[PDB]
C-alpha cells in the first residue's frame, strides 16, 4: 500500500539473481543441447566419452 | 533464586527475546505512512509571525513609510543597518541610503518591532539564497522591490497581529 | 493529484490542490508547477505563498480582493 | 604445458622468498608458492588436498606470518627407479584399457581418506591431536602478559 | 567452447547490477523503516540513483596516492574483488544452472571465504595511516574469529548430507528443509555471516576505484552469504514444503525470493540494533559461538549415528 | 572428474580482465600480543575443521569407532580450549 | 559541428545530470546551524530523497557546507579540510555567521565570513536558515551545476 516502493530495488535484485541463474541454462544448452548434469563421477565422464566416440563412428 | 526463574532468564539470554521485540517495532514502523514532504511542490507549515526576508513598505498612495528616524538602526543588535537621511525637495524627512547587511542580520525582528510607522518588516520569504556575497548587501531599491512584491501577504500578516501588537 | 481538489489557478499557470486530513495530515496543500524546466524552485506569487505555507487560510484569489 | 608454467612460477616465487629484502614481499611470494602448489595438486586429481593447502597454508600459516611481519617491526633483512617414457604416445594412447568395474561405485578423494583416517589409523590421528594441544599450551606460556 | 566467457559475463555483470541495486534497496528500506522515503527524485522510484552514483565516482578527476609501493595498494581491492566474485562459480540457482559443479564445493567455499582476509590487510598496511592499519588488523581478526564458527556450522550441515556438492545439499532437503530442525544453527550461521562481512552490530568501521572495488566486494559478499543461508537451510531452489499446485513457478525464482528475504534481514538487523565493541566482538565470537557450534556438531552427529539416520 | 575447475580458472581470468577494465575506466578521460594469540587459535581450529571434513562425509562407512575417535580428538582439543579460556587468552 | 554541437551537448548533459543527481556534501557543523542541517536530513525534509547523502571524510565528498561561526583558531583546519577534496568541488555557506561573521562580526576571534578562507559558491542567509532555506540553497547549487559545460569548453581549447 505504501511499503511497495521499497520492494522495487529489492525485486530488481531478485530479477538479477534469476537472470544469472537462467543465463547458464540457455547458453550451456545452446552449444550442448542438454542441461548440465550434477554429480559427475568418472563413470559418467567415461560414458559420455563413449557416447562421443560411438556418435562419431555412426 | 528459583529454578524456574533461572530457566526463564537463561532462555531469554539464548533466544534473543529482547531483540525480537525491537525487530517487531521496526517492522511495524516499516508499514506506515511517511511524513516526508515534496519540498519543491509542498512546503512546511509556517506562522504569520515568521521572520524572513526584509521588506520596506510604502503607503497605499505610493509614498514610502520610512521617515528616517534611525530607530531601527539604533536597536539592531548586529549593526546590520546603515541609514543616510536628508531633507527632500518637499521638505519631508526621508532616507537617501537604506541598506541592510544580510550577512550580519540575525533575523531577530527588533527592527520590525521598533519601527513607529511599520516601514521595515520581515516578510514570509525565506528562499533568497544568492550566488554572490554582494547580492546579500540589500539596499533601498532591493528592499522596496521586496515590499512591492510581498505587499499583499505582508499586509495580511500585519492585519493578523494587529490583535497582538 | 488523485482524489484531490484543485483550489485555484495562478497567473503563471500553477495549479494548487488540497486534500482533507483527519489526524496525521500529509499531501494536503501542494502545487503542480506549469513548467518543467527545473521550475526555478521559487515561482509562487505573494498571494499564493501564504496559502501554501499555511500562514493564511485565504486561497489567494480571495487575497487579491 | 600447464605443468611447466605452473612449476616455473613456483620456482621463481620460492627463489624470491629466499632472496627477498623486504620480508613483506617474502611473505607474498611465500603465498604465491602455495598458490601454485595447489594447482599442481589439482593436476593430480587431489582436489581435497589442494583446497586444504589453500585453507591451511595460505589461510592460517601465511596469515600468521603476515601478522608477525607487519605489526611487529617491518624491518629490513631417474634411470634407476622409474626410467622416463620417451614421447611415443601416438600408439600408446590407443592402447588404454579401461576397467568399468572400478567406475560403477567410485569414491571421492575425501571419503577415500576418511574411510581409514579415523578407524584403521586412529592412533596417529590422536597423536596429531596431542601435537595440536602442545602447540596451544606452548603459545600461551611463551607469549602472555596480562593487565 | 568459446561460450564459457559468455556464461562468466552473464554471471558477473548482473551480479554488479544487483550489488548496485542492493545498495539502493538498503538506502530505501532504512528510509521506510525510519518514517521517510529513500532516493526518489532521480528515477521513477529512485531506480536510476545507482547509475548517477556510478557516473559520479567515475567522473571525479581523482589523484592516486602514490606515497607507497603503489602495487600492493592498487591490487588489494583487485584481490578482494577476485575473491568476492570467484565464489559465485559454484553456487547453484536451480537444478542444472551452476557454472562449475565441483564435488568439493563446500570446502572450496570455505577456502574462498578464508582467503578474503588478505585484501583488507594489504589495504591497511599500504595506506601510510597507522590508525587505518590497526583498524584493518582488527577487522581481519574479527573475520578470522567468525570464519571458524562458519566452518563449524558447515560441518553441522555437511553431516546430514554426506557430500560436499552444493547442488546435492539442496536435493538432500527434498523431504524437509534443514532450517526447521537446525533452527539455532541457522540463527548462529546468520549471525556469523553478519560478523564475517563486517556488518550489523559487528561493523566496527582511499578514493575512487579502490574504495569502489572494496565496497562492491563487501556487498557481493553480503549477497553471497544470503545465498549460502538460503542454500544450506532454506532448501535452495526447492518450492514451499506444502501445497504443490504452484509448481509452475521456476525454481530459480524461489532461490531469488529467499535471497531477498535474507537481504531484508541484513538491512533490518543493521537498522534495528546498535553497534558492538571490539572487546565484546572477540569475547562473543570465541565464547558463545565456537562452543555452541562444536556442541551442535557433536549433538547432530550423535543423534544421526544412534538411530542410523546417516546419509 | 576434475574437468570442472577449468570454468573456475577462466572465471578467474575474466574477473581479472574486468577488474583491470574497471581500474582503467577513470584513466581514459606499537604491537599487541593478542593479535598473535587469535591467529594461533584460528590455526588450531582451522586444522580441527580440516579434520572434520573427511569425518562428516565418511560417517556412514565408519560407525561407532570413527565417531568415538573423533570424540576423543574433540575432547583433547576441548581441554586445550578450556586451558585457553581460563588463562585469559580469549579476553580483550 | 554537424554532430559536435549535438554529441558534445548530450555528453555534457549526461555529466551535469550525474553531478546534480548525486551530490555528496561534507557537513562542516560548527554551531547552531548544525542543528538545522540535522533537521534537514531527518524524516520531515529528507535531504536523502534528492540523492544528497552526507559524508564524514573529504576524500569522498564533492560538496562542503560551512554552517557555523568560523573562528580564527578553526580557519586553518577549515582550509586544510577544503584542500583535501577532489577537484569538482563546491562550497555552500549557511547562516549569517558563515556568510559575513553574523552576530559576532565585530569579535576579535571570528573570521568575518568563510569566503575569506575558501571560495564560496552559494550563500544561504538566515540565523539559523530554515531547513527549506537550505533545500533552496542546495537546489540553487544544482541549478548552477547544470550551467557547467565542461566537455564543450575542453573541446573549444
Ligand atoms: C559509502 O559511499 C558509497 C556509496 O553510497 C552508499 C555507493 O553507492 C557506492 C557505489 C555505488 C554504485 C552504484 C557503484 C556500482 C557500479 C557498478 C557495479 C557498475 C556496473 C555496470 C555494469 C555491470 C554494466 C551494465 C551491464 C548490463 C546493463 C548487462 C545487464 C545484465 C560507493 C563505491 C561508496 O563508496
Ligand atoms: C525463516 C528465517 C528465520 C530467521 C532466520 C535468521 C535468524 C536471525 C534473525 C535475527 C535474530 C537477531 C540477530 C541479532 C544479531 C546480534 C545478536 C547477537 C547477540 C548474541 O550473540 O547473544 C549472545 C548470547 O546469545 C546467544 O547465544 C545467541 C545464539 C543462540 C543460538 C540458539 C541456541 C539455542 C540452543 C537451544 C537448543 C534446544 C534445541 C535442541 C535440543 C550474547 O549474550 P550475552 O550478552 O548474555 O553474553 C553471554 C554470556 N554468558
Ligand atoms: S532583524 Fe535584527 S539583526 Fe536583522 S536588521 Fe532587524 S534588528 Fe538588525
Ligand atoms: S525603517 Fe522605520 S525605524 Fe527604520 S528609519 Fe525608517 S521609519 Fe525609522
Ligand atoms: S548564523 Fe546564527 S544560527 Fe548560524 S551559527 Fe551563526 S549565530 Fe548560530
Amino acid at each position: 500500500l505504501v511499503w511497495l516502493e521499497a520492494m522495487l530495488p529489492l525485486g530488481i535484485i531478485g530479477g538479477m539473481l534469476c537472470i544469472m541463474g537462467n543465463s547458464q541454462y540457455y547458453i550451456h544448452k545452446a552449444y550442448h543441447g542438454r542441461p548440465k548434469h550434477i554429480g559427475h563421477d568418472e563413470w559418467d565422464v567415461a560414458m559420455e566419452r563413449r557416447d562421443k566416440k560411438v556418435v562419431e563412428k555412426a | 533464586k528459583d529454578w524456574n526463574t533461572v530457566f526463564e532468564r537463561s532462555i531469554n539470554t539464548l533466544f534473543l527475546t529482547e531483540m525480537v521485540r525491537g525487530l517487531s517495532l521496526t517492522l511495524k514502523y516499516f508499514f506506515d505512512p511517511k511524513v516526508t514532504i515534496n519540498y519543491p511542490f509542498e512546503k512546511g507549515p509556517l506562522s504569520p509571525r515568521f521572520r524572513g526576508e526584509h521588506a520596506l513598505r510604502r503607503y497605499p498612495t505610493g509614498e514610502e513609510r520610512c521617515i528616517a528616524c534611525k530607530l531601527c538602526e539604533a536597536v539592531c543588535p548586529a549593526q546590520a543597518i546603515t541609514i543616510e537621511a536628508e531633507e527632500r525637495e518637499d521638505g519631508s524627512r526621508r532616507t537617501t541610503r537604506y541598506d541592510i547587511d544580510m550577512t550580519k542580520c540575525i533575523y531577530c525582528g527588533f527592527c520590525q518591532e521598533a519601527c513607529p510607522v511599520d516601514a521595515i518588516v520581515e516578510g514570509p520569504n525565506f528562499e533568497f539564497a544568492t550566488e554572490t556575497h554582494e547580492e546579500l548587501l540589500y539596499d533601498k531599491e532591493k528592499l522596496l522591490e521586496n515590499g512591492d512584491r510581498w505587499e499583499t501577504e505582508i499586509a495580511e500578516n500585519l492585519r493578523s497581529e494587529s490583535l497582538y501588537r | 493529484n488523485i482524489g484531490a481538489t484543485l483550489v485555484g489557478v495562478d497567473k503563471f499557470g500553477n495549479k494548487y490542490y488540497q486534500k482533507l486530513g483527519d489526524t496525521q495530515y500529509g499531501r494536503h496543500r501542494w502545487v503542480e508547477y506549469a513548467s518543467k524546466d527545473r521550475y526555478n524552485a521559487s515561482q509562487v506569487p505573494a498571494e499564493w505563498h501564504g496559502w501554501l505555507h499555511f500562514i493564511t487560510d485565504h486561497t489567494g484569489d480571495e487575497l487579491l480582493s | 604445458m600447464i605443468l611447466s608454467v605452473l612449476s616455473s612460477l613456483a620456482l621463481v616465487s620460492g627463489l624470491m622468498v629466499v632472496r627477498a629484502k623486504n620480508p613483506v614481499h617474502s611473505v607474498l611470494f611465500f603465498i604465491l608458492v602455495f598458490c601454485d602448489t595447489s594447482g599442481l595438486l589439482l593436476l593430480l586429481g587431489l582436489d581435497f588436498f589442494a583446497m586444504i593447502f589453500l585453507v591451511v597454508y595460505i589461510g592460517a600459516i601465511a596469515v600468521l606470518f603476515l601478522f608477525v611481519v607487519m605489526m611487529f617491526h617491518i624491518q629490513i633483512a631417474l634411470d634407476n627407479e622409474s626410467i622416463p617414457l620417451l614421447p611415443t604416445q601416438r600408439n600408446t594412447t590407443s592402447l588404454r584399457y579401461t576397467v568399468y568395474a572400478g567406475k560403477v561405485r567410485s569414491w571421492t578423494n575425501l571419503e577415500t581418506l576418511g574411510n581409514l583416517l579415523y578407524t584403521y589409523y586412529f592412533v596417529w590421528f590422536l597423536v596429531s591431536s596431542l601435537i595440536l594441544l602442545v602447540a596451544m599450551i606452548g603459545a600461551i606460556v611463551l607469549t602472555m602478559h596480562r593487565t | 567452447y568459446i561460450a564459457v566467457p559468455a556464461e562468466i559475463l552473464g554471471i558477473i555483470l548482473p551480479l554488479l547490477l544487483g550489488v548496485a541495486f542492493l545498495v539502493l534497496a538498503e538506502r530505501k528500506v532504512m528510509a521506510f523503516v525510519q518514517r521517510r522515503k529513500g532516493p526518489d527524485v532521480v528515477g521513477s522510484f529512485g531506480l536510476l540513483q545507482p547509475l548517477a552514483d556510478g557516473l559520479k565516482l567515475i567522473l571525479k578527476e581523482p589523484i592516486s596516492p602514490s606515497s607507497a609501493n603503489f602495487f600492493l595498494f592498487r591490487m588489494a581491492p583487485v584481490a578482494t574483488f577476485m575473491l568476492s566474485l570467484v565464489a559465485w562459480a559454484v553456487v547453484p540457482f536451480d537444478y542444472g544452472m551452476v557454472l562449475s559443479d565441483l564435488n568439493i564445493g563446500l570446502l572450496y567455499l570455505f577456502a574462498i571465504s578464508s582467503l578474503g582476509v588478505y585484501g583488507i590487510i594489504i589495504a591497511g598496511r599500504s595506506s601510510n595511516s597507522k590508525y587505518a592499519f590497526l583498524g584493518a588488523l582488527r577487522s581481519a581478526a574479527q573475520m578470522v574469529s567468525y570464519e571458524v564458527s562458519i566452518g563449524l556450522i558447515l560441518i553441522t550441515v555437511l553431516i546430514c548430507v554426506g557430500s560436499c556438492n552444493l547442488s546435492e545439499i539442496v536435493m538432500a532437503q527434498k523431504q524437509i528443509w534443514f532450517g526447521i530442525p537446525l533452527f539455532p544453527v541457522l540463527v548462529m550461521f546468520f549471525i556469523s555471516c553478519l560478523a564475517e562481512t563486517n556488518r550489523a552490530p559487528f561493523d566496527l568501521p582511499y578514493s575512487s576505484m579502490g574504495f569502489a572495488l572494496f565496497f562492491l566486494g563487501e556487498y557481493a559478499n553480503m549477497i553471497l552469504m544470503s545465498g549460502l543461508c538460503t542454500l544450506f537451510f532454506l532448501g535452495g531452489w526447492l518450492p514451499i514444503l506444502d501445497l504443490p499446485i504452484f509448481k509452475k513457478i521456476p525454481g530459480s525464482i524461489w532461490f531469488s525470493i529467499k535471497v531477498l528475504f535474507f537481504l531484508f534481514l541484513y538491512i533490518w538487523v543493521r537498522a534495528a540494533f546498535p553497534r558492538y565493541r571490539y572487546d565484546q566482538l572477540m569475547g562473543l565470537g570465541w565464547k558463545v559461538f565456537l562452543p555452541l557450534s562444536l556442541a551442535w556438531v557433536v549433538s547432530v552427529s550423535g543423534l544421526l549415528v544412534t538411530f542410523q539416520w546417516l546419509p | 572428474m576434475m574437468l570442472e575447475f577449468a570454468p573456475i580458472f577462466i572465471y578467474l581470468v575474466i574477473s581479472l580482465l574486468v577488474s583491470l577494465i574497471l581500474l582503467g575506466v577513470p584513466f581514459l578521460f606499537r604491537f599487541d600480543i593478542r593479535f598473535y594469540l587469535v591467529s594461533i587459535l584460528f590455526l588450531i581450529f582451522d586444522l580441527e575443521v580440516t579434520f572434520f571434513f573427511p569425518w562428516a562425509v565418511s560417517l556412514n562407512k565408519i560407525d561407532l569407532f570413527g565417531f568415538w575417535s573423533m570424540m576423543a580428538f574433540l575432547f583433547i582439543l576441548t581441554i586445550g580450549f578450556l586451558y585457553e579460556w581460563k588463562r585469559g587468552a580469549l579476553d580483550w | 559541428s554537424k554532430a559536435a554541437e549535438f554529441v558534445i551537448s548530450k555528453v555534457d548533459d549526461l555529466m551535469n545530470w550525474a553531478r546534480t543527481g548525486s551530490i555528496w556534501p561534507m557537513t562542516f557543523g560548527l554551531a547552531c546551524c548544525a542543528v538545522e542541517m540535522m533537521h534537514t536530513g531527518a524524516a520531515r525534509y529528507d535531504l536523502d530523497r534528492f540523492g544528497i547523502i552526507f559524508r564524514p571524510s573529504p576524500r569522498q565528498s564533492d560538496c562542503m557546507i560551512v554552517a557555523g561561526t568560523l573562528t580564527n583558531k578553526m580557519a586553518p583546519a577549515l582550509r586544510k579540510v577544503y584542500d583535501q577534496m577532489p577537484e569538482p568541488r563546491w562550497v555552500i555557506s549557511m547562516g549569517s555567521c558563515a556568510n559575513g561573521g553574523g552576530y559576532y562580526h565585530y569579535s576579535y576571534s571570528v573570521v568575518r565570513g568563510c569566503d575569506r578562507i575558501v571560495p564560496v559558491d552559494i550563500y544561504v542567509p538566515g540565523c539559523p536558515p530554515t531547513a527549506e532555506a537550505l533545500l533552496y540553497g542546495l537546489l540553487q547549487l544544482q541549478k548552477k551545476i547544470n550551467r557547467r559545460k565542461d566537455f564543450l569548453h575542453w573541446w573549444n581549447k
